[PDB]
RNA sequence: GGACGGCUCAGUAACACGUCGGUAACCUACCCUCGGGAGGGGGAUAACCCCGGGAAACUGGGGCUAAUCCCCCAUAGGCCUGAGGUACUGGAAGGUCCUCAGGCCGAAAGGGGCUCUGCCCGCCCGAGGAUGGGCCGGCGGCCGAUUAGGUAGUUGGUGGGGUAACGGCCCACCAAGCCGAAGAUCGGUACGGGCCAUGAGAGUGGGAGCCCGGAGAUGGACACUGAGACACGGGUCCAGGCCCUAC
């Protein structure tokens, strides 16, 4: 399959709702990377949608990263839809406790491929 | 002229390079000895000998110690092979140099 | 190996501290600070072992911060604080003074002094730097640095001893290193002893000076410059055995 | 028991009279600390809320024990300096749980 | 703050150790003294809230917020070079200081608490000291000649680079030096010492336990951060081995 849990979030409101997509909508959300707007008017999901109020005019979703099936996040600085395991210092990946810890940490690139079930989308007016 | 702080004969002309105690800005700190010059081929470097004994606690006798040191040595004094010259102590120089002469008794006839 | 000492073994400690060397694994380390450790000792060891009163660091610490020992007029609450050779240790609720000074054993103990002295502190000059603005700075032994002025700087010489009024820090009664000079020694073979200065030689190179000097019975013996600290002109006037 | 007191000296720092004092105890056991402090206020009229007593000990063929003991200015000087076993120990304090 | 302490003695025949000395050839957070300063702006993000992902280890997105967090600007200050003056110390000035030039780098938390108009704990710069180290040198301490020639950046120099700092440490170019039969080189064994055992002593032997120093943290190699580590309870890779797993 290609289904993928998006995870929505509001920034008017501070608020975020869990949908699951299953078919050709998600298949279309297939080989886009972080950084790719996409109205959720073809994605599928209503606009009177799980916020219930403060419906946008047709607002569109923007990804903003995600995780895979194995748990790994998705990093932008890397490119493809590949894993790598990297030396990071700071970033989406990581959590660094000391102050020069430099971990190497597996990650998963920007753009979407059927290993990834958490998909992050900001909605942009 | 200057008056490093061993009291003794400066040298008579005054050119030399930066590691010369008297004309360059070269220090010597430390200690000094007096010692007898058995290489003269390196340029600006010599190697001065030492002889002193050594008492053997058990067999109630002595033996003769020699050390060389690879000394600094300024074109104002060349110091040559058989020369007693007066050796003192300053920063390193090279690999195996630490030490410069600074004053000389010549030697043309040795034993 | 990678890095600096912040412990000490009560075997590895000091030679002049009156210590007890085996009864306990550590001692105090001291902290940096106006002495250096060969002339020094913490004043935890001071509270608590000399005066004894504290049987106890905790006890001792308490006292500390409460504030109740001064060291030259200013109140100390560091356990590790150096307390070093001609220091003032002041109790004004106890109305008691003393003077860190060595031994003949080469230790150091308490001197008991009054306030009158105990409001004097005499430092060996022990060198001299030209800093900006043109003014001299004096580099005192205790680690301590006074400023003066190019019209005096001449008075002012590296031997030399300048007794201070602590509390404030004003000079007053410059002692110069000269011949018939009262000097009292604080290292050496020669450490509790005092007399006039009779000579001084040079030695060329780095080798340091040394001073011979003249005790009230009348020998005569030698000792470092630098071992030779000026406490009068022809008379200790600080009251130092 | 025979109080019999060797040194008595004042700690304005810590606000104490340091006591030293021998117990004889001839053909008895070596007294317990309620009674040397009883017979320590009563040959020095002290105030038993401040005294405490660190140690008594009976040494090898004497019968004539040596204390150590503390007589407090204020029982807040004695609560802040003196340590919790100590006051345990004199009874001053049930060990709090 | 965790670079101490604590453990072990593999390696190492070496300036590793001991001792005398040196650093005018260097670094040093905490600490002390002195002398000065704290000006003007700005920003983000944890915690928290919404939603989670992943077997775990771990980890994502959005919203919100502060600081003794972070950034900027200027002033001080720091470094280099050039010129000259000779006030300082030193045994001796490529040092300090004074004046002038050209430049580059470039601070700070007037923060917090009280009995608040004062006090306490604090921030930054400079000068010194102290503490702790780095580096240099003289002397000193095993075996083997059925190990005799060894060395090729090897010895030195000129000029540089690099370093906290001197240095063939490294580089370019010049030369042919350096070590050695008073035993080099190679091999063997070994942490060094204070000390210990023994013995009339001379001496022979040992150098686990306590202190001092050194080195190492499965073997090997490399880095980040920090005053300080190439880091036993931090990081990365190889080798080797083991553990969990939804492989
Ligand atoms: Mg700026
Ligand atoms: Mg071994
Ligand atoms: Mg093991």
């Amino acid at each position: 399959m290609a289904t993928f849990k998006l995870v929505i979030s509001n920034p008017r409101n501070g608020i975020a709702r869990q949908v699951e997509i299953s078919g050709e909508s998600a298949e279309k959300l297939v080989g886009k990377r972080i950084g790719d707007e996409i109205p959720a008017s073809e994605l599928g999901l209503n606009l009177t949608e799980i916020f219930g109020e403060e419906i946008p005019g047709d607002v569109k979703l923007r990804i903003t990263g995600g995780t895979d099936r194995d748990g790994f996040a998705m990093r932008p600085d890397v490119h493809g839809p590949r894993r790598v395991k990297i030396l990071v210092s700071r970033g989406p990946g990581f959590r660094p406790k000391e102050r020069g810890e430099r971990r190497k940490k597996t990650v998963r690139g920007n753009t979407i491929s059927p290993e990834i079930v958490q998909v992050n989308m900001k909605l942009v007016f | 002229m200057r008056e490093i702080g061993l009291k003794v004969q400066p040298p008579a002309e005054k050119c030399d390079d930066p590691h010369c105690p008297w004309h360059g800005h070269l220090r010597i700190h430390g200690r000094y000895f007096e010692g007898i010059v058995v290489s003269d081929k390196g340029k600006k470097t010599v190697v001065v000998e030492r002889r002193h004994y050594h008492y053997l606690k058990k067999y109630e006798r002595y033996e003769l110690r020699r050390s060389k040191v690879h000394a600094h040595n300024p074109e104002c004094i060349d110091a040559k092979v058989g020369d007693r010259v007066l050796v003192a102590e300053t920063r390193p120089i090279s690999k195996t140099k630490s030490w410069v002469v600074v004053a000389v008794t010549k030697r043309a006839g040795e034993r | 190996r990678k890095g600096a000492k912040r412990h000490l073994k009560r075997l590895a400690a000091p030679d002049q501290w009156y210590i007890s060397r085996k009864r306990y694994k550590w001692a105090v380390r001291p902290r940096p600070g106006p002495h250096s450790m060969k002339t020094s000792i913490p004043l935890l060891y001071i509270v608590r072992d000399y005066l004894g009163y504290a049987k106890t660091a905790r006890e001792a610490r308490k006292i500390l911060n409460e504030g109740r020992i001064l060291v030259d007029g200013r109140v100390r609450r560091d356990y590790k604080f150096p307390v070093g050779i001609m220091d003032v240790v002041s109790i004004p609720e106890t109305g008691e003074h003393y003077r860190v000074l060595p031994n003949r054993i080469g230790k150091l103990v308490l001197h008991p002094i009054s306030e009158k002295e105990a409001n004097i502190k005499p430092l060996r000059i022990s060198n001299k730097r030209m800093v900006k603005g043109a003014k001299v700075q004096l580099n005192l032994h205790d680690g301590s640095n006074h400023l003066v002025t190019v019209d005096d700087k001449d008075n002012y010489r590296t031997a030399y001893t300048v007794l201070m009024k602590v509390p404030d820090r004003e000079v007053i009664e410059i002692l110069p290193f000269d011949v018939g000079a009262y000097v009292f020694v604080t290292r050496g073979k020669n450490v509790a002893r005092k007399g006039k200065i009779v000579e001084v030689r040079r030695f060329p190179m780095g080798w340091p000076d040394v001073v011979t000097i003249e005790d009230e019975n009348g020998e005569l013996f030698d000792t470092l410059k630098e071992y030779a600290f000026v406490v009068g002109k022809e008379k200790p006037e600080i009251s130092l055995p | 028991m025979e109080i019999k007191v060797r040194e008595m000296k004042e700690n304005r720092l810590l606000g104490r009279k340091e006591i030293y004092f021998d117990v004889i105890h001839e053909g008895e056991a070596t007294p317990s600390r309620a009674d040397v402090k009883g017979k320590l206020v009563a040959m020095l009229d002290l105030n038993p809320e401040t005294v405490v007593i660190q140690y008594i000990r009976s040494y090898f063929g004497s019968r004539v024990s040596r204390g150590y003991a503390k007589a407090y200015e204020s029982k807040e000087r004695m609560l802040y300096i003196e340590p919790e076993y100590v006051l345990v120990r004199d009874g001053i304090i049930k060990k709090e749980e």
